[PDB]
């Protein structure tokens, strides 16, 4: 019940992802996963659980950003 | 021999790090045998042994991109340097003129390498001149040089190993710009076209003189795919174990 | 309580820098193909492929939550599992089909740089939506001699976090290579 | 071709010796209470025990190639001889010698100090093994059944495709690190959940003591620097196999893409290979001199700086391929804001031997030898750090002789400290300590006279990787000097296994154990500790032990025979794909067949 709002919701993402082409369009690929994600981390095993795939983007930022910087 | 200077001023800054924890062992611990403000006060000394050299050092990466140690802002001379296997390539867009492991230059002029290679990913290291750059096969990378004296360099690759690399020595000599007209022809053989294609393959050359300038056959800087035309057109690929000399059919110039 | 759910969770986290190394190696090859064929793909099929797995996390934000957590459907596990698994076969075969249909012209990794990337940066990633299948239908052998509970037959919810990680890279990719 | 038809009649001997000797009847001590045991004491042992085995096969290498390199003209190693054993030699430390001493190491000495019973998974952490075995196995087969690959253990692109030539070369690199990559990660997933969810009661976070938190670091950065190299050879692996062009130099795939990936890795790992061996340190020049670690809020802080750092430094190996200047000084500046993080934890070892009482034994020696020698190590990186300068000193037994300073000094000598330090662990008494001091002085002074002339050697004008100098500027004798210190620590070895034919003041859960060789469950009852170091707080000050009547069950996480199945696996598929089978492998396509069927009997299995 609570979990079809978030369903929804991004599918309307995705539709309007298509809208970009046919930072701007960096930015709604991150929040797409975001609400994906967030209805299944905290708690009991979180804070190590949300907290193993924070720095792991950071890495993702790191490598791509990093391989494109030169 | 610019950043010569940062090695010799940086031994004693180092010196002197190595002797400061000689200080710290050997004045006690034998006095010491049975027969949170200081660490936070240390976090002032460390960034300004690097914020020392984390600002010339960085004045330096900028100062090798433009016209470094040598011309100021004339005398633009361009030396294509292209590395095969074992073999170094050197060929003068000014003139007509190509030379093959060997290289000779005008003192107090200033050289454009540009740097790239065929077989292997290889760099021109020419350790009295100092700063050697990678020459990556499919582009030019280029590099400013100069020779700071009359005299002979000694001059190498850096030796991505690769069976017969150890002896990609190759000597080059820097002469006055006198002697260097007449010389910059010896007597501008010619560009034989398909001796060319008869370096790529990995052996032992001697001087070959060559007057005439190869940059017309796909610039080589560009188009890296010049292996496959190089080493199997003339029919050979190498292996390990047995049946090699190049896999038959003859046609070259080797040693002795 | 099982710390299976944590351990297989920071693998999950190591997964991002195994697709940034794939994104990586994709982002730097893509202005390449100097001697070859220029990527012209199909739109509708990317969104046909991204909108059926985006309903397919649909069936499965709401499939453990509304399933196990909420009430108790120990009946609707043969209703939502198997559902949720029919999809995971629809971006198999279109995947399949896709790959079938670039046979002509810029077939596998060796017709350019470009395309051993995309077809390695959606190979692995095939592989672990197909390993996952086998894995979701890995645990549905459960509700025969076994048919655990809830809160201690993990095996559902360690697969469907896994199941879910995909989506999370599969939209990077919609926007990474189209 | 005549030296490689000798040790093929040898290792053929070797395993006809098992079979003879030891194979009277195996199936009731070797497959029960080993091979597929689950007790992570046993598995620790059978790490290390591979890391002194490939001591010795780097050992021969290290120093027939410095033999070789004794004066120029020298006749002993041709080139394609020269190429493939310093390539070995790379490879079988840190990857098969370094990895699993430290690890080994690790699985043994942590789960004690936490007080837990095993690990997170002890049934993954049995196959972690295997799975780097076979992976060992794979690499030292390329012997004489094919051919060890002479690229380095860089092994660049351009040349290990077609301009290397060696089919069954490059792809033992491939494959062999491949699947060794999939065991080390899940020692790094195991340990990362083995030391946050697994603790005794009274264990808090911030104390446990220091080389635990190290461990703990140590398997943070394996989870997210080893999925890199698990592609990067993936993708290598496409290259050489399956005809992908990912840095082909002929379709014109980027030649340096497959270099920054593996540096990614290379660092990070770089740091995953020191930081055990600081761990390790950390506590036993804190244990015998009876003192306490002073500083936890800038020590504990700093171990994590260099954790996240370590992905931002990594540019640090190139300098010299033409890159953006800007980015050449990025990290420059950062890789000088490494050797600060780093540079706070040995003030942190001086500050606490000092004050407090010191007995020199032969743990102590090691740890000894570790300050100095890691610094001289590390007061020249510090230049490699100059991008402005390290194109002068780039390759050229320079760069050489700064990172065995770092290396040997920090993992080795770890490797060694660890050895010692834990060895009443591993079985009754330990060494014997008057003439385990021969073996450390002559492995200490033949380190120094075989590398610091590399520094005269590099900075006059030697580089890597060849096999003969030629007679410049009479720079001879000290490539010689090098040989005869190079030679020096090979005598050493000898007593090294003299030793262990022979068959403390501990402030942690070492001597805590109820005994010698401390059981299977080890801990009959979880210690309280309630505080920073708990042997001396429950020695002096009450007492605390186990008292009787207050026992309970057992853990019961018995033995699977599908670990060793699993890895075997994975070697015969590796096996398949390197061994001849260019475009696809027959036998390659069962190894994955066998690993999926076992993969479900990974969750088909209830215990
Ligand atoms: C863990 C790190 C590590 C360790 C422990 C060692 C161990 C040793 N290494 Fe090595 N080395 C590397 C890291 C390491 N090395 C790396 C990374 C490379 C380059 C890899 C590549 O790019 O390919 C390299 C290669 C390399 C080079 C550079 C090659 C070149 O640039 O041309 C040199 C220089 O002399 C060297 C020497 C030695 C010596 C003398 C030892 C000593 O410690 C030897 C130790 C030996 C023993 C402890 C046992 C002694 C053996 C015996 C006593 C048996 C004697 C019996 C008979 C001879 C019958 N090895
Ligand atoms: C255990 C692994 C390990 C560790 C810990 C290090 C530590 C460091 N390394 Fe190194 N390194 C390697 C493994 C390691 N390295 C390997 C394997 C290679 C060769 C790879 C190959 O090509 O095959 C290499 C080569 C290498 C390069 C690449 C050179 C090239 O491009 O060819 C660089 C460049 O920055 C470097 C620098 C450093 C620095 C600055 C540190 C610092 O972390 C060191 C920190 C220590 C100090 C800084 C000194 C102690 C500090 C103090 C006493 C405080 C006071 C000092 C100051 C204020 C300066 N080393
Ligand atoms: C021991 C040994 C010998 I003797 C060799 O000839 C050799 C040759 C190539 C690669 C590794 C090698 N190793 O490891
Ligand atoms: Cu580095």
């Amino acid at each position: 019940x609570x979990x079809x709002x978030x369903x929804x919701x991004x599918x309307x993402x995705x539709x309007x992802x298509x809208x970009x082409x046919x930072f701007g369009f960096a930015f709604i690929q991150a929040a797409l996963q975001l609400l994906m994600f967030m209805h299944m981390t905290e708690s009991e095993n979180g804070t190590i659980q949300v907290g193993n795939t924070l720095f792991g983007f950071f890495g993702a930022i790191v490598i791509v950003l990093g391989s494109i910087w030169i | 021999q610019q950043s010569d200077l940062i090695l010799l001023s940086i031994g004693f800054m180092l010196f002197i790090v190595g002797v400061v924890f000689v200080l710290f062992t050997i004045i006690l611990v034998k006095y010491r045998d049975r027969k949170t403000f200081l660490e936070v006060v240390w976090t002032v000394i460390p960034i300004l042994i690097v914020i020392a050299l984390s600002v010339p050092t960085v004045q330096t990466i900028y100062s090798l991109e433009k016209a470094p140690e040598a011309t100021k802002d004339k005398e633009p001379l361009v030396v294509y340097a292209t590395s095969v296997d074992w073999k170094w390539v050197f060929s003068y867009p000014e003139q007509d003129i190509e030379t093959v492991n060997y290289l000779n230059i005008p003192v107090d002029r200033p050289i454009l390498f540009k740097i790239s290679s065929a077989d292997s990913m290889a760099s021109l290291w020419i350790p009295q001149l100092g700063g050697q750059k990678y020459a990556m096969a499919g582009m030019l990378m280029d590099q400013y040089l100069q020779a700071d004296k009359v005299g002979t360099y000694e001059g190498r690759n850096a030796n991505f190993t690769g069976e017969h690399f150890a002896d990609q020595e190759f000597d080059v000599n820097a002469v006055t710009e006198k002697d260097f007209n007449s010389w910059v022809k010896k007597t501008q053989p010619k560009l034989t076209k398909e001796k060319y294609d008869e370096l790529m393959l990995p052996e032992n050359v001697d001087e070959l003189t060559f007057s005439s300038t190869h940059l017309k056959y796909v610039d080589h800087g560009q188009d890296a795919e010049y292996a496959m035309e190089a080493r199997k057109r003339l029919g050979y690929q190498a292996v390990s174990p047995h049946s090699k000399t190049d896999p038959f059919e003859n046609v070259k110039k080797n040693e002795f | 309580g099982r710390l299976n759910i944590l351990g297989f969770w920071i693998f999950l986290g190591a997964e991002i820098v195994l697709f940034s190394t794939l994104f990586a190696t994709f982002f730097v090859l893509k202005n390449r193909t100097a001697g070859g064929v220029l990527p012209d793909e199909l739109f509708e099929v990317n969104l046909v492929m991204i909108m059926t797995f985006l309903l397919l996390i649909s069936s499965f934000t709401c499939g453990i939550a509304v399933h196990e957590m909420r009430r108790g459907s120990l009946k609707g596990v043969v209703i939502w599992t198997i559902i949720t698994l029919l999809l995971g076969a629809g971006f198999v075969g279109c995947e399949i089909n896709e790959f079938v249909h670039y046979v002509h012209e810029g077939a596998a990794l060796s017709t350019s740089a470009f395309w051993s990337g995309f077809f390695v940066l959606l190979g692995t990633h095939g592989t672990h939506v197909t390993i996952g299948i086998f894995w979701i239908t890995g645990i549905l052998i459960q509700l025969k001699k076994r048919g655990l509970t809830p809160q201690t037959s993990s095996k559902i919810f360690i697969s469907s976090l896994y199941w879910h990680f995909l989506d999370v890279v599969w939209i990077f990719i919609f926007t990474g290579v189209y | 071709p005549l030296i490689l038809g000798a040790q093929v009649s040898i290792a053929l001997s070797t395993i006809a010796i098992i079979f003879v000797l030891t194979y009277f009847k195996k199936w009731k001590w070797l497959w029960s209470e080993w091979i597929t045991t689950v007790d992570h004491k046993k598995l620790g042992i059978m790490y290390i025990i591979s890391a002194v085995i490939m001591l010795f096969r780097g050992g021969v290498d290290g120093l027939m190639m410095r033999a070789q390199l004794a004066l120029p003209n020298n006749s002993f190693l041709d080139s394609n001889h020269y190429n493939e054993i310093f390539t070995t030699h790379g490879t079988i430390m840190i990857i098969f010698m370094a990895m699993p001493f430290l690890i080994g190491l690790i699985n043994v000495v942590v789960p004690l100090q936490i007080g837990a019973r095993d690990v997170a998974f002890p049934y993954l952490n049995n196959l972690s093994f295997w799975t780097f075995f076979v992976g060992a196995m794979l690499f030292n087969i390329s012997f004489v059944i094919g051919g060890s690959p002479n690229a380095g253990w860089t092994s660049y692109m351009p040349l290990a495709s077609n301009d290397m030539s060696p089919g069954p070369g490059e792809n033992y690199y491939l494959l062999g690190l491949q699947i060794a990559g999939i065991g080390t990660l899940m020692t790094g997933i195991n340990f990362m959940v083995t030391i946050l969810k697994m603790r005794t009661k009274g264990m808090t976070l911030m104390r446990m003591p220091m080389f635990t938190w190290t461990t703990l670091i140590t398997m943070v950065i394996i989870v997210f620097a080893f999925p890199v190299l698990t592609v990067a050879l993936a993708l290598l692996s496409f290259d050489r196999l399956f005809g992908a062009h990912f840095f082909t130099l002929e379709a014109g795939g980027m030649p340096m893409l497959w270099a920054n990936l593996f540096w990614i890795w290379g660092h990070p790992e770089v740091y995953i290979v020191i930081l055990p061996a600081f761990g390790i340190f950390s506590e036993i020049i804190s244990s015998f001199a009876r003192k306490q670690l002073f500083g936890y809020k800038a020590m504990v802080g700093s171990i994590i700086a260099i954790s996240v750092l370590s992905f931002l430094v990594w540019t640090h190996h190139f300098f010299t391929m033409g890159n953006s200047a800007s980015v050449n000084s990025f990290f420059s500046i950062t890789t000088m804001a490494i050797s600060i993080p780093t540079g706070v934890k040995i003030f942190n070892w001086l500050f606490t031997m000092y004050k407090g009482r010191i007995s020199f034994t032969t743990p102590m020696l090691w740890a000894l030898a570790f300050i100095p020698n890691f610094v001289i190590g590390g007061v020249t990186g510090v230049m490699l750090a100059m991008a402005a300068a390290d194109y002068q000193y780039h390759n050229t037994y320079f760069l050489v002789s700064h990172f065995h300073y770092v290396l040997i000094a920090g993992t080795v000598f770890a490797c060694f400290a660890g050895f010692i330090f834990w060895y009443p662990k591993m079985f009754g008494h330990k060494l014997n300590e008057r003439i385990g001091k021969w073996f450390f002085w002559i492995f200490m002074i033949g380190f120094n006279i075989c590398f610091f002339p590399q520094y005269f050697l590099g900075l006059q004008g030697m580089p890597r990787r060849i096999y003969t100098y030629g007679p410049n500027d009479g720079w001879t004798t000290l490539n010689f000097i090098s040989t005869v210190g190079a030679f020096m620590m090979g005598v050493g070895f000898l007593i090294l296994c003299y030793n262990i034919y022979y068959s403390g003041v501990g402030r942690t859960l070492d001597w805590a154990t109820s005994s010698a060789i401390p059981p299977h469950y080890n801990f009959a009852v979880l210690p309280e500790v309630k505080s920073q170091d708990a042997f001396l707080h429950m020695k002096e000050e009450k007492t605390e032990l186990y008292p009787e009547s207050k026992f309970k069950k057992i853990h019961m996480p018995s033995n699977s025979g599908r670990p060793f199945f699993m890895s075997v696996a994975f070697g015969l598929a590796g096996f398949g794909l390197v061994f001849e089978w260019y475009w696809m492998g027959v036998v390659g396509l069962i190894g994955v067949l066998l690993c999926m069927v076992l993969r479900s009997f990974e969750y088909d299995n209830g215990y």
